[PDB]
């Protein structure tokens, strides 16, 4: 509605209850799996019961983690032709040395057995099928002596792990491919130990020592020596001619040789990890390397890279972390873009990096930047800061030497009223640097706006106001405390004002007490005047550029830091636009700035500009928020000196006409101002997002009287927080960070004191962050009290958490120990506890230090042990009690050992074990020392309500020491599987998978949080058999990890196209990406990871764009081109065009989409009418069409591995249906077919010119079939002509071959306007096959009589719903149990009865269509005895159950109109049934094959669906309870 | 059944779709009158027409009240004539409302309750309360007593029957409560007993919570929320 | 029983404090039919009284008229029935008090303004123009023909004096402005002149914004903002 005003209303522009307010609601078997079960003995198999035959042709076992112990010889002999003999844990003593004897066996996995101390090798046995003899974890003293003289053909010896210690024998084998010696006690090897081995490519040994190695055959690829004792790399991995990696971490090296000594040219990763390597020589020749893609230098001694490393192009994982003396990034390394990670840990550079982005892509753009034209930068932030008033504008506008002063009295500074000032020093330096003055507010209504400008690059100062010496020095303790709060290296040059005014013994009080106790580095100090110019003035200005020019934090000069000139001139252009901006709205949007980039010959994209406009920030031009929480990313404030103006304003004047709110709480009222200079209320909220201010700046700084339900001393506890001084951005920013804290419903009664909350639920669960000052203490204390009880405990633990978490991100002087003098760190958390039970008259102190130091006991007790007070009532936070009591540690329990390194296994040289829990086993996660408490307790407060079945659940958590326990993965995780699993999977199993990460990604969504990480290394399977409830699951650490400290990124070979460029922001749809991809990787069964281990730059560039090749073509795999359809639409570039996971997870639902294989669309605008298909031929099976756009007939041959139709004319007259009639003799399979003119045309298969037209028959042919009777006492064949007048024209199976084939039995049925169209098959054979028809309206049948059996009239209806539906001619017939008939546009089919000859039934096909939304019956086909379907005039398919229930489902949306139905076989995938629907947007023949398998999967994925909702919503009643 | 219900229903909603509220209060009147009890539906339907209609008076009356107590410091006769006039007018106005309100309760609603229908008369025991305090708030005097001797007899027939009968966290009960907390507060002048009937009403719907439906979850807490608000409130002194 | 016209403009006082505005039409009804020139106080209580008054049941109206056009799909003979009978009945409270309205204009208030109160007479043919917009906003076929020639030819009076003796920043001719604009975009269904006319009295008042005292001058902003929004909705929809 349009605005209309009333002048005359345009002229005319206490609670005190609450009462009810209107709520008013509204073939045998091979792979057999025997691991689960715990089986102490198998000696019941060996026998010769009646499954000892059926063993002969297994091929596949899995005996591990049971108890068998000396697995019987009678078995071992029983099959001889098994190949993948797997079993570990078996507690056997020594190697049988008979499990080598039957014919052909490999994969004789053994991998944590407790073998002997020598398990040598019976010579009598010859056996070389092995292929991977797996001694992995044994406790081995020697290596099997026979292994030359009976294994030949051995490739995989893996015997890491073991206690081997002599050295071992010559190993004369020939055929190794991959060795490993890894955790094995060594003390060297023979100079013979592989100079037999001349094919070994992945020799690898980890944790032993090892000195030298004895002539390294030429064969090497990739060598594993980490955990070693060396002090060079010795010369015989220095000329291996196929060496392509090296991991030599945890080492004691000191030089590595330069490129022309490795004598390689196809070395990819080097891994150096550990050492002490000083130089990184790279300039004899750079370009030897260049194919090098990994190099890892953490903790290392290195002094700085040379500018060398600009050379190898290839190198993508680059790590010089934890140096701890780089301090410096040559400016080459800027043209290798190929980086995806770059680890910047514990190492300071010439910048500062890791803002909001710094993810190690925009280092390199910024370092090549600097590499086209780097210029010093001479830019200091000057921070005047006072209080109430002092020489702070007096004294800058005589700093600056403004000879005008034109107000002769300036008025209270309001906000930060941001000047910049050029100084050009007139010495020997031409340095003219530039440094901008922020003079802070005074008054103490603004201070809670000042911390978001105190940037730890500045040089501030402060000013005395001498006049009322020795006692305002006092009160100005908070400043220098918030400076060294903010910025804990930040120069501070505390400044007099007033010499004129008489008292200068301040001097004394701020060298005895403000110089250096927990104070910053106050580095000098004066007493000008700050009225006239003077000689004290000179010596300040003189002292305060001394002191900038030498800032120096981290040793690294910034006032002449280098940047790309780049930034200089975009921050020239700005400075310009400055003065071209509406004063009004000072603001310019970003379309403003890429205009303004465009304008002039700047070189930076739409990549350059997020960390350009952050250093110019950090450096005082435009201030600019790219948080996401604050939605104002796309304004850019220039010129800031107005926008902090103009945030000040509120806190200057409030006007209300009446007292409806109390004082510090404003309703949301707009205030026009400026106008038309568009406005915009983005900044009016962005007034509220900056959490300025619901005010808490003058907020009623007296605490109201209020008093607990419960004070007894007991069912309370304290936490205190002495800290000298509350900051200024603290308290509000405290309480509005506070917000809501949930007891894990109704919200709480909230007040706002000035400092402190007292938000309450009630009697049971309160939280009083107060504020209360001790007598004789002249520090402040942040008084903290919660209930003993269970919400108490979670409200304290969200509570501290959040104040640390502010305290560590806006404050970080404050939470740093500081290792010179003592560790005050000052903020002194302390602890009150009473040991008397109430009434205990005394608090006692106990450092939070020291009681977190008392983590290896759970009971904390005074030097008189008698009396104890448990901890977690004292304070819930150290131990992990605040969080639901389900996931307790339970530690009692738990049957854990750390040290074995078998129970390991989860994951290669992972942190992830394996110990028992409740009984079960379970894998659980070790923490490093990298997860902080709190970061560990912040992960798993979010993932303590995950809980869903496809994802990992906790199970358990706890400290002594700081692990997670989760489920155990038995299959592990997807990709191993995927790659050398390929066998398990069936064409079944990866719809299972996909369908459960479906359901994760979709859960996860519907709870607003996307995985971001989706990789077949993060679906943990649980097990192989496809019909099971619990299959595939994601793992929800990662999900945890990132958000806990902010691999976003993404791995590069999976990754969203948005995410890799990194210039839009993430969402959903890079989810859905993901998830594409693993239906694509999936479907190749690890065939694309493979091609991309190989080549990973290529693997991530051209999986960036949407141009993934075809599955099918490149990878030897089923087509299954369906779920290429669903990739292809997750494949999509553009973001939102791609559906949503609930779309993709619901059409995945459908359990009709593993059974459909495919989709054909035959070339444009042609019409067909009959199909048939081809059996006989099963290893291909082609598909013959008719043709129906022409009057005349032609012949459509389309094949399916190729997909090739083909157009040929044969018939002058339309042909309306074809047959396939086959002849076991001469192989050869005839092709008829009838046409309008009544032409019987046959044709051979392979032959499209042996073609000989049968008799003419009078009239045109509507259906031809091809039976079985073999009433001959042989393989015979008949033949039958559906007509149009019901002529039955039969034939015989080999009479086809001649020219106008004499028919046998030429039985005249119907009439001229009685015609026949249908014909039909018994469904068994006991019947003799016992035949029927459809001749007009009335059923009719026959035997190997051939005459006509019965004559059921189907109009003589007694249950006339309508005439026509009935009284019309056939359209299709099938035989069962009972007979389904359906006429021309009858949506009704009637159930008939072949013996009482009755309408038993009358299912109307529109009696359930229109429960879901034309719509009729166009075809019709019946499977063996399960289901039955029907093909809807339009795009719906109906499943029809004849045994018990009419309705099975409506597979809509995927078609417009249904026209053909029936069946087939094709390639060693039998009985896939085929469908040719239409696309109307133009006839598009959609030809569409759907296998025929699933009327039991169809009911069991259904009955898996039913089973997934009723445990997807069983089990969320842990959230509630 | 001679006069065709549903148009009368159908005329009210259609009437709490377009804010026309003393016509729904006709038709509700109309249809109450018809002689057969009224299901949730149409007996809320009525509640809300009604409650508005006398609503919209209260709060003139309050603002009326209110002009007149400020201005009657300032010793204008014709002010304070013309003032009085005017809310003895707007009391005249919601006297009857408040008497055919009553008689509909009374004579009709009250009425054809059977002994076992706890809903139904705790609902109009509370609904003639309500407006027996609406009285009060506008009576002085003998009439005052009279009114509040009513609303207090109604009141604690209807907690009597409804803690009786039912469970404190049915909304019906607890908006019972926080009727009669107000009564106690506003119109007795007994904060005590008003904190304390509120706080009873509060424990005892927290004591069952746990097994509370979701969908009266909502139902129960968002009139819990006032309870709470009005606890609060009242003890802040 | 108060009668005299000191009693009748504090009752409207009351009202408007009491938000009943049935009493305050009335009181003004009394007020003009006293037949003397209204100041400006109490022309601007019979214009907000009236305004409600109107207000009121046009959003009964145009609430009824929606649900009027969602149940006749359905097509349901009784639910119509009932439906078009409430809705004439609020067409005929709306048509009585309109023509209360206007026949008071017409008798007493146009009349008895002299030559030179064109300001008195500029909002007189305001509200008139504005209540035959609102005529016509229940008025189909001669009816609405004729309603909708009368208000125009109201309007282009009122427009032509606001032109010829008001200056353009005057909050009554902006008024009448964005009301003729309103009727020139829902009535004669022509966005381009009301865009025209709205944009020409926008650029007028910022000629003058220069000179505007503040007390002129928030008055002028708080109908401008409102203007450039109707301007900026109108212009958002453009060919497209
Ligand atoms: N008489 C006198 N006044 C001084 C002297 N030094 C500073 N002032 C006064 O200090 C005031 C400075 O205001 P200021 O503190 O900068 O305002 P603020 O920035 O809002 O805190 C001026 O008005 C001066 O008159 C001095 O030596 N003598």
């Amino acid at each position: 509605k349009s605005n209309s005003i009333s002048v005359g209303e345009f002229y005319r522009d206490q609670r005190h209850s609450n009462s009810l307010g209107p709520i008013f609601d509204h073939e045998y078997i091979t792979s057999l799996d025997l691991s689960a079960n715990e089986l102490r003995d198998i000696d019941a198999l060996s026998q010769k019961c009646c499954i000892s035959v059926h063993l002969e042709h297994l091929e596949k076992l899995e005996l591990h983690q049971n108890a068998l112990t000396s697995f019987p010889q009678q078995l071992c002999e029983t099959l001889k032709s098994l190949t993948h003999l797997d079993l570990h844990s078996n507690k056997f003593t020594s190697f049988p040395s008979y499990l080598l004897k039957m014919s052909c066996i490999a994969n004789l996995d053994v991998s944590r057995n407790d073998i002997g101390p020598s398990v040598v090798l019976d010579p009598t046995v010859k056996c070389p099928t092995l292929k991977q003899f797996n001694l992995s974890y044994n406790q081995l003293s020697f290596v099997p002596e026979n292994l030359t003289d009976v294994v030949e053909k051995l490739e995989q010896l893996i015997l890491e792990g073991n206690k081997i210690s002599g050295i071992c024998s010559p190993l004369r084998l020939k055929e190794l491919k991959i060795l490993n010696l890894s955790k094995n006690h060594i003390s060297s090897l023979s100079e013979n130990f592989l100079e037999a081995c001349p094919k070994v490519e992945s020799f690898s040994a980890r944790m032993n020592f090892l000195a030298a190695m004895p002539f390294l055959p030429p064969s090497m690829t990739i060598l594993k020596l980490s955990q070693n004792k060396f002090s060079c790399i010795p010369e015989a991995i220095l000329n291996l001619p196929h060496l392509r990696s090296l991991d030599m971490s945890s080492n004691d090296i000191q030089y590595l040789p330069g490129p022309a000594h490795w004598k390689s040219l196809n070395l990819r990763e080097l891994l150096f990890s550990h050492n002490q390597i000083s130089i990184l020589d790279l300039s004899e020749k750079a370009y030897l390397w260049s194919r090098v893609e990994k190099l890892h230098l953490s903790h290392n001694k290195l002094k700085e890279i040379p500018p060398e490393i600009g050379c190898l192009e290839n190198l993508t994982s680059l790590d010089v972390s934890y140096n701890l003396e780089l301090r410096s990034f040559p400016n080459e390394m800027g043209k290798l873009s190929k980086i995806w990670d770059l680890p910047l840990d514990e190492l300071h550079l010439n910048f500062d990096f890791k803002h909001i982005g710094c993810k190690a892509k925009d280092i390199i753009r910024f370092l090549q930047q600097r590499l086209k034209k780097a210029v010093p930068y001479n830019r200091m932030k000057l921070m005047i800061v006072g209080n109430t008033g002092s020489g702070k504008t007096t004294l800058l506008q005589q700093l600056m030497k403004t000879k005008k002063s034109d107000l002769g009295m300036q008025s209270a500074t309001v906000g930060i009223d941001v000047k910049d000032w050029p100084i050009q020093i007139r010495d020997k330096r031409k340095r003219d640097l530039v440094l901008n003055v922020w003079d802070f507010a005074g008054r103490e209504e603004f201070y809670s706006t000042h911390p978001h400008f105190m940037t730890q690059r500045a040089l501030y100062l402060a000013v005395y106001d001498l006049s009322k010496g020795q006692a305002e020095v006092d009160a100005m303790k908070p400043w220098l405390f918030n400076i060294k709060a903010r910025a804990s290296s930040s120069p501070v040059i505390l400044v007099g004002t007033h010499l004129d005014v008489s008292k200068a013994c301040m001097s004394k009080i701020t060298k005895e007490l403000l110089n250096k106790r927990g104070f910053p580095a106050i580095r000098d100090y004066h007493f000008v005047n700050a009225t006239e110019e003077s000689d004290a003035l000179a010596k300040l200005r003189k002292t305060i550029i001394n002191e900038s020019l030498n800032f120096k934090i981290r040793d690294q000069l910034v006032v002449g830091q280098l940047i790309p000139d780049c930034y200089v001139e975009l921050e020239k252009i700005i400075l310009s636009e400055r003065k071209n901006v509406p004063i009004e709205f000072p603001v310019i949007d970003r379309k403003r700035l890429l205009q303004l980039v465009r304008e002039n010959q700047l070189q930076l994209d739409e990549n350059e500009l997020p960390h350009a406009v952050h250093f110019l920030n950090e450096s005082g031009v435009l201030l600019h928020f790219q948080d996401p929480a604050l939605q104002l990313s796309d304004l850019y404030f220039v010129e800031p000196k107005w926008l902090c103006k103009i945030m000040a304003q509120i806190l200057t004047v409030k006007v209300e006409g009446c007292p409806k709110h109390p004082k510090g709480i404003i309703s949301r009222r707009d205030v026009e101002k400026f106008l038309s200079k568009n406005y915009m209320s983005q900044y009016f909220k962005l007034l509220e997002k900056f959490q300025i201010a619901l005010v808490p700046s003058s907020l009623s700084d007296h605490r109201p009287v209020i008093e607990l339900p419960h004070c007894e001393n007991s069912e309370i506890i304290i936490r205190l927080y002495e800290m000298p001084y509350f900051p200024m951005g603290f308290w509000s920013r405290l309480i509005n960070r506070l917000l809501e804290i949930s007891p894990y419903a109704l919200r709480p009664n909230r007040m706002y004191w000035r400092q402190g909350i007292y938000l309450n639920w009630s009697p049971e669960a309160y939280c009083l962050v107060g504020s209360e000052v001790l007598d004789n203490h002249p520090e402040s204390f942040l008084k903290i009290t919660v209930p003993s009880c269970r919400k108490g405990c979670i409200l304290l633990g969200q509570v501290v958490d959040h104040i640390d978490s502010l305290m560590e991100e806006w404050f970080p002087g404050l939470l740093e120990i500081d290792i010179c003098g003592e560790g005050e760190t000052l903020l002194k958390k302390w602890a009150l506890y009473s040991f008397n039970d109430g009434e205990e008259h005394q608090k006692i102190l106990l450092d939070d230090l020291m009681k977190k130091a008392e983590e290896g006991d759970l009971l904390v007790n005074p030097d008189q042990p008698r009396l104890t007070i448990p901890i977690s009532q004292i304070a819930p936070d150290l131990i992990l009690a605040d969080l639901p009591r389900n996931i307790m540690l339970n530690n009692d329990e738990l049957e854990f050992e750390q040290a074995p390194e078998f129970l390991l296994g989860d994951g290669s040289f992972g942190s992830v074990y394996r110990a028992a829990y409740e009984g079960e086993e379970v894998a659980v996660k070790i923490f490093n020392k990298h997860t902080s408490l709190r970061l560990l307790r912040q992960e798993l407060v979010v993932l303590c309500h995950l809980h869903h079945p496809s994802l990992i659940s906790l199970l358990a958590a706890g400290i002594r020491p700081r692990m997670l326990v989760m489920e155990l993965a038995s299959k592990g995780s997807l990709d191993r599987l995927l790659q050398q699993d390929k066998a398990s999977l069936t064409r079944t199993l990866q719809h299972r998978i996909a369908l459960h990460v479906a359901d994760g990604l979709r859960y996860l969504h519907s709870a607003m949080i996307i995985y971001r990480d989706l990789k077949p290394h993060n679906v943990l399977l649980f097990t192989l058999y496809p019909n099971a409830a619990i299959i595939a699951k994601i793992a929800d650490y990662g999900i945890a990890q990132y958000c806990c400290r902010m691999t976003s990124e993404g791995t590069p070979g999976f990754r969203a196209p948005e995410v890799a460029r990194g210039n839009v922001i993430y969402n959903q749809q890079a989810d859905v990406y993901s998830f594409g991809l693993l239906l694509y990787d999936i479907l190749t069964t690890g065939g694309r990871i493979v091609e991309g281990l190989k080549f990973p730059n290529e693997f991530d560039e051209l999986e960036i764009q949407g141009k993934l090749p075809d599955p099918v073509k490149e990878y030897g795999c089923a087509p299954w081109p369906m779920v290429e359809k669903l990739i292809k639409q997750c494949l999509k570039e553009n973001p939102q065009e791609r559906p949503t996971s609930a779309q993709v997870f619901d059409i995945l639902n459908s359990a009709e989409l593993v059974c459909l294989t495919r989709r054909i669309l035959l070339p444009k605008n042609v019409i067909v009418e009959c199909m048939v298909a081809t059996h006989h031929n099963s290893r291909n099976a082609s598909i013959w069409l008719g043709c129906g756009h022409t009057d005349r007939g032609q012949l459509s041959f389309l094949d399916l591995n190729t997909e090739g139709y083909t157009s040929e004319e044969v018939a002058d007259s339309r042909i309306l249906c074809l047959a396939l009639v086959h002849l076991p003799v001469e192989k050869e399979s005839w092709i008829v077919s009838g046409t309008q003119s009544g032409t019987l045309l046959v044709i051979n298969t392979e032959d499209g010119k042996k073609r000989h037209t049968l008799e003419k028959m009078t009239d045109s042919v509507t259906c031809l079939y091809c039976n079985s009777f073999s009433k001959q006492s042989k393989q015979k064949n008949f033949l039958l002509v559906g007509t149009a007048d019901g002529k039955l024209a039969i034939f015989e199976d080999k009479t086809v071959k001649l020219k106008g084939a004499a028919p046998l039995k030429i039985l005249n049925i119907g009439n001229v306007s009685t015609p026949l169209m249908c014909l039909s098959e018994s469904t068994n054979s006991t019947e003799r096959n016992v035949m029927w028809g459809g001749c007009g309206t009335k059923i009719f049948s026959f035997s190997n009589d051939f005459t006509i059996q019965k004559l059921i009239e189907t109009r003589t209806s007694q249950l006339f719903s309508y005439a026509a539906f009935s009284d019309s001619n056939i359209i299709t017939v099938v035989v069962d149990t009972a007979l389904y008939i359906a006429k021309q546009n009858s949506p009704v089919v009637e159930v008939w009865d072949k013996k009482t000859e009755k309408l038993c039934g009358l299912i109307d096909c529109v009696h359930f269509l229109r429960e879901v939304m034309s719509g009729r019956v166009k075809t019709l086909c019946l499977q063996k005895n399960t289901a039955l379907w029907i093909g809807t005039g339009g795009g719906h398919i109906l499943l029809l159950d004849l045994s018990t229930r009419r309705l099975i489902r409506v597979i809509y949306n995927f078609c417009n109109s249904v026209r053909v139905m029936m069946t087939a076989q094709l390639g060693s995938l039998k009985n896939v049934m085929l469908v040719l629907g239409y696309n109307r947007k133009e006839i598009q023949s959609c030809l569409t094959v759907w296998d025929i398998n699933l009327p039991h999967e169809v009911q069991n994925l259904e009955k898996h669906i039913e089973v997934r909702k009723e445990l997807a919503e069983k089990m969320r009643r842990t959230s509630v309870e | 059944g001679m006069v065709d219900r549903e148009q009368l229903v159908q005329k009210a909603r259609l009437a709490e779709q377009a804010e026309r509220y003393d016509d729904m209060a006709a038709a509700m009147k109309n249809v109450t009158e018809l002689n057969e009890p009224l299901s949730n539906e149409e007996r809320n339907l009525l509640s809300v027409a009604y409650k508005n209609v006398v609503g919209a008076r209260r709060s003139s009356w309050r603002v009326i009240s209110s002009i007149e107590q400020k201005t009657s410091a300032d010793g204008n006769e014709k002010k304070i004539e013309m003032v009085r006039a005017y809310r003895e007018k707007i009391e005249k106005e919601l006297e009857a409302v408040c008497q055919d309100v009553l008689s509909l309760l009374d004579n009709y609603l009250i009425k054809n309750c059977s002994e076992t229908q706890y809903e139904s008369k705790v609902f109009y025991l509370k609904m003639k309360g309500d407006y027996y305090r609406y009285l009060a708030e506008v009576a002085t005097g003998e009439k005052r007593a009279t009114v509040v001797e009513s609303s207090e007899k109604a009141y604690s027939e209807a907690h009597e029957i409804s803690k009786e009968h039912m469970q404190p966290t049915h909304p019906i009960r607890l908006g019972l409560a926080l009727n009669y907390s107000v009564f106690y507060y506003e119109i007795q002048n007994a904060p005590e007993q008003a904190c304390h009937l509120a706080k009873t009403a509060f424990d005892d719907a927290i004591a069952e919570l746990d097994t509370l439906n979701e969908d009266s979850y909502k139902d129960s807490t968002l009139i819990m929320q006032l309870l709470r608000d009005n606890l609060t409130l009242w003890t802040s002194d």
